[PDB]
């Protein structure tokens, strides 16, 4: 009953992950996103973060009854909402859902507040695209097909992402009685590269850096890896912490093209090996340009992903250098 | 009714609760009345207050809850003399159904009495001064080995620390001849220790002593109080006496350095003789000191003994090394191995008569493997209430814990013992008392509650104890003077008191009333079978037993206790005439024949097996414990610990059977705490399976009876002999001394002597085989059912 | 027995660093009032 | 730093002088008589079951309880500030006055 | 933020407690709160048993809505529900809302198997004595209505017991993924995760890690107004966790803990008139605070203590009682003090 | 000689604690709306009461550290005049 | 191990206290001079 436990929350995190990647594949999602948006405070970030508080209340308290302590006590209610409002709760969502790999054109890590901000922008861009899906007229019938889905399509992910905030803003309601109150109130335990590449390397999300990565192969073969090889020969260094594990997922991505397609119940998307004979080609020259960066100080976060590194490659040449240069963990 | 939970608010408990009616029942019960009660329990309601106690002024009664309401004239009933009592302008004047006194609803009070001014007999002590500090005059021995005299001075300076910084303090080293040191003196002698000397060999009476001291009363000692001027003068103390008795806090340099030049004893001891040793002499001017300046004072003479007397009074064995210390089959049949204990055993009956009329206690720590003569020396512990710990070196834990407890402070921070103390006794008028047994001297107060029969210490509602503690517990026998049932009305209550005025360690006086109330039985003499308690009858008997072999012979104690048996189980129980099948016992009858099996083997009355002094010792504890330490002495706890049983420990009864290999077995008998562990235990961690952590179950067993072995250590006075214990070691004797062969001989050669020859793999797990004469469990359970049932 | 002899060394050193600590500060007081008597 | 802890042994040795007179006055005086004192024997009763009254009683003595350690804690915190703040300002001068003068020296070094 | 958050919870406990309080002074709960027929095994307490399996089997299945990410699949809800109904949570529950000391003669604390299947009986012998209220009939109007504020205080009674229960279940579901979520490695990760299993409590342990000897034994003596076997759970996990990581400045302050609790002579001092032992329910109180502190600090594990004076060892010997205790105190405390160079270093 | 008279109050000052408490468990002895509203105040200010002690001890806890940095940089004043008092010795030795 | 290497390094603080035992001596002397000026 545990170890099916484990496979449900990886079934749903993995998918929270990729309905916000796909999302964006398709595009519908961008104002509250981008981050000199965000650092501007420009009309159309102070609108979702508005909105974005205010469904985030309105969820708590009547959206969600009362499911426990507020049966009669109105106060322990109020203290549900308050632990789902929590400061270092949507950082520690924003940890877990890995949206500063989605995040584009930033190269520094983000605070406590400032990721509590842009967690609440996702949910308040969900909350006005929405709004205008459904508002619009029932006019044309090619269109008709496309927003008869997408509407509750964008519905079904409008409700969603603000109720996964619910858990993760209960196991903070939850810390909170062992460490405010008493510990015992609670059960215990069992020289010229592609220099419009250049700077999106160390500032820009995966989604937003593969549209480029499929045109660079487009060129053709020796002006193609010249432009890459290049490039990345004195920029690995030069990525630094959270750019430098936007890196490593960026081989987790290409490289390993099986959780790229969503694995919902019932369906999967195909691709031919001739749409992949240009994308694992460019991501294979990335593994043999990250082979001659021979970059010691390379830095990992997670071990699931680099037993898979290694084995996107099939036992080349390279797959004893990146034991060799990936030894360091970091978190965040 | 809970009988645990009266021990737990009054402090008493009764072997018969429902009492007997008629002076004919109360004989054909065959168990006189009696009962337990310790005047120092930590009471759960117990409830503290100072005013003046309203005492019932013609009779001696006082308002306990069982008196008469009477809220319309203010005049109450007398509980034991029935006479109209009228209450004081203000002891009523708010009285209603919504108002009340304190004690006439809570019968356990403790009284702080109001200190009246001083009486003419401590001159120097202001109106509204506190009462002395209490006394320690460390007794010392030093003829012993110097080995064991180093672990003695590193006890002693832990215990003169261990005792209030206020208390006061004296010492006597004491070889050949008896040195009373020099405490004292001014701020210019400090650096060199003065001892007085007396010749150990003669007799020096307690008048003389005071005499070579200076102690002695002068007859125009009147220069009263005329001194303007005189420094800063403790006034408790007179300047003669303050020599030798000091506050601990102010001769605390000297009484150290006292202690590091404390060496073995100078004089050459013959390789053939014993050491010479003045003990009696020793206790004698100790006593004679505390006469003349601390009269009725609190006194605790700490005498550390290391072995027998041999010289001057109470001297038990002579120098010439041939000739041995007595025994019990010595004592039996007159040897001359013993011609000094008569005037050895009377000189200490005369100092305990000394120190009841002075009200200083004395209290022995033995420590030594040759007999330090007990039997005679036992007599001031049980006439003060002192205590005796003895111990076979004054280095093993016997001795160091019980040393440390008795200077162990309760939650105020003051000690846990009180002096002086004055056991007062009231009964109505249907029943009188007979005497006291324990640590109690009567006083000869005459009065119309006196019965005629005497247990023990008669001629007294009023006894002397100058030393209780939180266990010391004193038997109070009574008996009823009704001759007929239609003098009493049905349901009637009778009722009986007790008072305690004793000094405590603060240095206020008090006064604890304990009253209690029980019921008379209809004239059926089945009515009083609910009411029996077969625990404090057992400590009833076993306790008269131990005096009564005293005067007379410890065998004809035996037989008294066997047909007693037999009278009491022929009464109580339902059977038919010569039919041995159809007897039954009830639940109150049910385990008090199995305690006379344990008292009739013990060494409580058995003297194979034993040296007189540890007789002597198990005799004065069992005179002075409580209900619940009397039954660990007389019946050996045995409790079971094993990976089949989760939870509580399984008390297993004492045979062979109970001794398993995979089992660990916690013996308490009061003198013995003994951890001992099974063969397969042994076997099992040889090798060390306990150690390596595929096997860690049985390190959790085997660290399982520490907790336990650790509790029945703290609470515990005195401290028993802690071993530690495995399957064929030398130290597993303790247990099976006490466990008791499954299998005798009689069982063997009685039957079934062909259907055994022929079968089975060599033998089977090693049985363990015993040999003893005595009279097993289920063999006495027929003979006395088949006894009982024919008469 | 090393480890008892180094405890019992530092049992009666820290008491005797109490002494002459203690007694350090009655002459520094000393030299203070010395001085002012000689004013 | 000192003068002003013996501050600290005669406030604290006088809120005991008083404390202890209150509890030597209340006392004597509630248990000396017997009315009064039997309104302790019967007590809130050494028996369970609260019985809604007498556990108000009990939340209230463990709030004047905390109510004197704050007293005494805030008395505490006060009195701290006036060891603490004097380790700012004089040492600071002395920082001061010996860097001019030390500059100083080295200014006049550097002419011959 | 806080402090009112602890105040309402505080009063959830409380007024429970006082509920049963009332609840066993008529006599209505009787039959599940007496230890002897818990393991008597009495016929009428396996209808009570199974009154109490089949209400939670229904309350978590007709009380219970779809709380966040509970709302996607259907499985989600079932360990929901499973972990309302598990053995830990009721036995928490059992636990801290104060109910063995209050039990019919209880002679020993319960394990975790049988302590739930104690609480199952609580809700069910409330669930049937309400149904035998609500059976008889309407013979005397006025005993009708007493009849009827009695069902009424046991009808909320059960669902205030229930409502605890389904939240120390939803405790629980949260918590489990949280612990399954993740020798140096397995071993040591094993036997921390333990340590923060049973912690000690957060207020008494920065206390520690503070200093100020009244701050600190404030904090002992409030924490026993909490349930006996239960609050020095607290105090014995506390101190075993930073014993041995303290650093040598409060080293002394842990002494001048010690001593002070296990004296009543340097406190309550000699005052002109006193009678010490008054409420002895506060001065057996300090005994149990010197008791469970310092026998717990005997199993802390680290063999080197300091201390102030040779009467500080002293002192500790003074009162609780002799046997083991002191022999292992003592031994640890050898390196003593140099207070006024702890404050000063040289070097 | 700080010490030694920080040592004693602190003894003090638990006298003055227990004595405080056995006042405050005799003044609410005798003294004498709904008694389910009026637990609310009395233990909301517990934990108010709660809030504020152990703000303050982090203050008083403060305190502490910075009133300890007496000798660890006035000697390292002394120690840093020296050596570039030093530095000058040795050039004129030299 | 926690006995062993807390103890000897409070002998590097024990190396010091014959510095105050020495200095002691020193203010003896000092004493002993304002004491000859004194009369």
């Amino acid at each position: 009953m545990a170890w099916i436990l484990k496979g449900e929350f990886e079934f749903l995190v993995s998918s929270l992950a990729e309905r916000l990647d796909i999302a964006k594949c398709r595009g519908l999602l961008t104002s509250s996103l981008d981050m000199r948006l965000v650092c501007s405070r420009d009309p159309t970030f102070a609108h979702y973060y508005g909105a974005g508080k205010a469904y985030l209340g309105r969820y708590i308290e009547k959206h969600l009854n009362r499911t426990g302590l507020g049966l009669q006590s109105k106060y322990m209610h109020k203290s549900l909402g308050a632990s789902i409002v929590d400061e270092c709760n949507l950082a520690h969502i924003f940890q877990i859902l890995r949206v500063e790999e989605l995040l584009e054109c930033n190269a520094q890590c983000l605070p406590v507040t400032v990721a509590a901000s842009v967690l609440l922008a996702i949910v308040g861009e969900l909350d006005a695209v929405r709004m205008d899906l459904l508002n619009m007229k029932k006019d044309v019938r090619e269109l008709d097909n496309f927003r008869r889905e997408s509407a509750q399509f964008l519905t079904d992910t409008l409700e969603f992402l603000v109720e996964f905030i619910v858990e993760s803003g209960r196991d903070r309601f939850t810390y909170i009685k062992e460490a405010l109150i008493l510990p015992t109130a609670t059960p215990p335990r069992p020289r010229r590269g592609d220099l419009q590449l250049e700077i999106l390397l160390n500032s820009g999300s995966i989604l937003s850096i593969w549209r480029r990565l499929k045109a660079l192969f487009e060129l053709p073969r020796a002006t193609a890896q010249d432009l890459i090889r290049w490039a990345v020969i004195r920029q690995a260094p030069r990525l630094n912490r959270l750019r430098q594990l936007i890196f490593t997922r960026l081989l987790q991505v290409l490289c390993n093209p099986s959780l790229r397609t969503g694995k919902i119940k019932g369906d999967v998307p195909d691709f031919p090996r001739k749409a992949l004979k240009q994308d694992r080609a460019i991501a294979a020259t990335v593994l043999s340009a990250f082979a001659r960066s021979g970059v010691k100080a390379w830095c990992y976060e997670s071990e699931s992903q680099k037993l898979d590194i290694v084995r996107g490659m099939g036992g080349g040449e390279v797959s004893s250098k990146i034991s060799s240069m990936l030894c360091i963990k970091v978190d965040r | 009714m809970d009988v645990h939970e009266h021990e737990a608010a009054t402090g008493c408990r009764f072997s018969w609760n429902v009492w007997p009616a008629t002076r004919a029942e109360a004989q054909k019960i065959e168990l006189p009345l009696g009962c337990m009660f310790t005047p120092l329990r930590d009471c759960t309601s117990l409830q503290l207050v100072e005013y003046e106690p309203v005492r019932c002024r013609v009779s001696g009664c006082i308002l306990n809850p069982f008196c008469a309401i009477d809220f319309r004239s203010k005049q109450w009933t007398c509980p034991f003399s029935l006479q109209r009592n009228a209450f004081p302008n203000h002891y009523a004047m708010h009285i209603s159904e919504q108002n009340l006194p304190a004690e006439l609803l809570y019968p356990t009070i403790e009284y702080i009495l109001p200190q009246p001014m001083p009486a003419a007999n401590a001159p120097g002590v202001s109106a509204g001064e506190s009462l002395p500090p209490p006394l320690f005059f460390l007794v010392v021995d030093t003829c012993v080995i110097e080995e064991e005299l180093d672990q003695l001075r590193d006890s002693l300076m832990q215990a003169l620390a261990l005792m209030p910084s206020d208390a006061m303090v004296g010492i006597i080293t004491y070889g050949a001849m008896a040195m009373l040191h020099e405490l004292g003196g001014g701020s210019e002698n400090v650096d060199v220790m003065k001892a007085h000397v007396f010749r150990g060999n003669k007799e020096l009476t307690s008048t003389q002593i005071q005499q070579q001291l200076g102690l002695a009363r002068s007859a125009n000692a009147y220069v009263p109080a005329g001194g303007p001027g005189a420094p800063a003068g403790s006034p408790l103390l007179r300047p003669a006496a303050a020599r030798f008795i000091q506050p601990v806090g102010e001769c605390e340099y000297k009484l150290t350095s006292i202690l590091e030049e404390l060496r073995r004893d100078s004089w050459p001891v013959p390789s053939d003789s014993r050491p010479m040793r003045c003990t009696g002499l020793a206790l004698s001017v100790a006593l004679a000191v505390l006469e003349a300046a601390w009269y009725q004072l609190p006194a605790r003479v700490l005498l550390f003994v290391g072995g027998a007397c041999t010289s001057g009074p109470g001297q038990v064995v002579d120098l010439s090394l041939c000739e041995s210390i007595r025994h019990h089959l010595d004592l039996q049949k007159d040897n001359n191995n013993a011609r000094f204990v008569k005037k050895a055993l009377k000189y200490y009956t005369q100092l305990a008569n000394q120190a009841v009329r002075s009200g200083h206690a004395v209290d022995i720590f033995a420590c030594s493997l040759d007999q330090v003569g007990l039997y005679e020396m036992k007599v001031m512990t049980e006439k003060t209430g002192g205590c005796v710990v003895m111990g076979d070196s004054f280095s093993i834990n016997v001795f160091k814990d019980s040393l440390r407890k008795f200077f162990e402070t309760d939650s105020t921070g003051f000690l846990k013992m009180g002096f002086n103390a004055k056991i007062e006794v009231l009964c109505s008028k249907e029943f009188k008392v007979c005497g006291a047994i324990g640590p109690c001297t009567g006083t000869g107060k005459k009065g119309c509650q006196v019965s005629d029969t005497i247990v023990g210490e008669g001629m007294t509602t009023e006894w002397q104890a100058a030393a209780l503690d939180k266990e010391s517990t004193v038997a109070f026998y009574f008996e009823v003077t009704n001759q007929q049932a239609q003098n009493l009305p049905p349901g009637k209550q009778s009722f009986l008191q007790f008072q305690t005025s004793y000094l405590h360690p603060s240095g206020r006086r008090r006064l604890r009333v304990t009253t209690l109330s029980y019921r008379f039985a209809e004239p059926n003499t089945i009515d009083v079978a609910p009411g029996f308690d077969q625990e404090a009858a057992a400590v009833l008997m076993t306790r008269l037993a131990v005096f009564k072999t005293e005067s007379e012979e410890s065998l004809d104690v035996l037989r008294w206790l066997d047909r007693k048996l037999i009278r009491l189980v022929a009464r109580f129980a339902d059977y038919q005439k010569d039919d041995p099948s159809s007897f039954h016992l009830s639940t109150e009858f049910s385990i008090y024949p199995q305690f006379m099996y344990h008292l009739r083997r013990s060494h409580f009355l058995q003297t194979f097996n034993a040296s007189p002094d540890e007789t002597a010792y198990y005799r004065s504890v069992l005179l002075r414990a409580s209900v619940m330490n009397a039954l660990v002495m007389i019946q050996p706890a045995l409790l079971e610990y094993s990976f089949e049983q989760q939870g509580p420990p399984q008390p297993v009864l004492l045979d062979a059977q109970a001794l398993k290999p995979n089992v660990i077995l916690l013996l308490d008998s009061f003198f013995h705490v003994v951890v001992w562990h099974g063969e397969l235990i042994h076997q099992w961690r040889e090798q060390g399976f306990h150690n390596m952590p595929e096997y860690e179950n049985l390190r959790q067993l085997l660290q399982a009876p520490l907790e336990d072995a650790k509790v029945i250590l703290d609470e515990r006075f005195p401290v028993p002999k802690y071993v530690q214990c495995n399957s064929g070691g030398s130290q597993a004797r303790f247990l099976l001394a006490k466990v008791n062969p499954s299998t005798n001989y009689a069982q063997t050669a009685g039957g079934g002597a062909a259907m055994a020859g022929l079968m089975g793999d060599s033998g089977a797990a090693g049985e363990s085989f015993i040999n003893t004469d005595d009279v097993s469990l289920k063999v006495f359970m027929d003979h006395l059912i088949k006894l009982a049932v024919q008469s | 027995g090393d480890v008892a002899a180094q405890l019992a060394r530092v049992q009666r050193d820290i008491d005797q660093h109490r002494g002459t600590g203690k007694q350090l500060g009655l002459t520094f007081q000393e030299l203070r009032v010395s001085r002012m008597s000689l004013m | 730093q000192v003068n002003v802890l013996e501050d600290e042994r005669t406030e604290l040795q006088m809120k005991v002088a008083n404390l202890s007179e209150r509890l030597t006055e209340i006392q004597s005086k509630i248990m000396n008589d017997p009315f009064l004192s039997a309104k302790y024997a019967a007590a809130g009763t050494p028996g369970a079951v609260p019985n809604a009254q007498t556990q108000l009683r009990e939340a209230s003595a463990r709030l004047a309880l905390a109510e004197s350690v704050n007293a005494e804690l805030e008395r505490r915190l006060a009195f701290e500030r006036s060891i603490s703040r004097s380790w700012q300002t004089n040492l600071r001068a002395m920082q001061r006055e010996l860097r001019e003068h030390l500059a100083s020296l080295a200014l006049a070094s550097r002419k011959s």
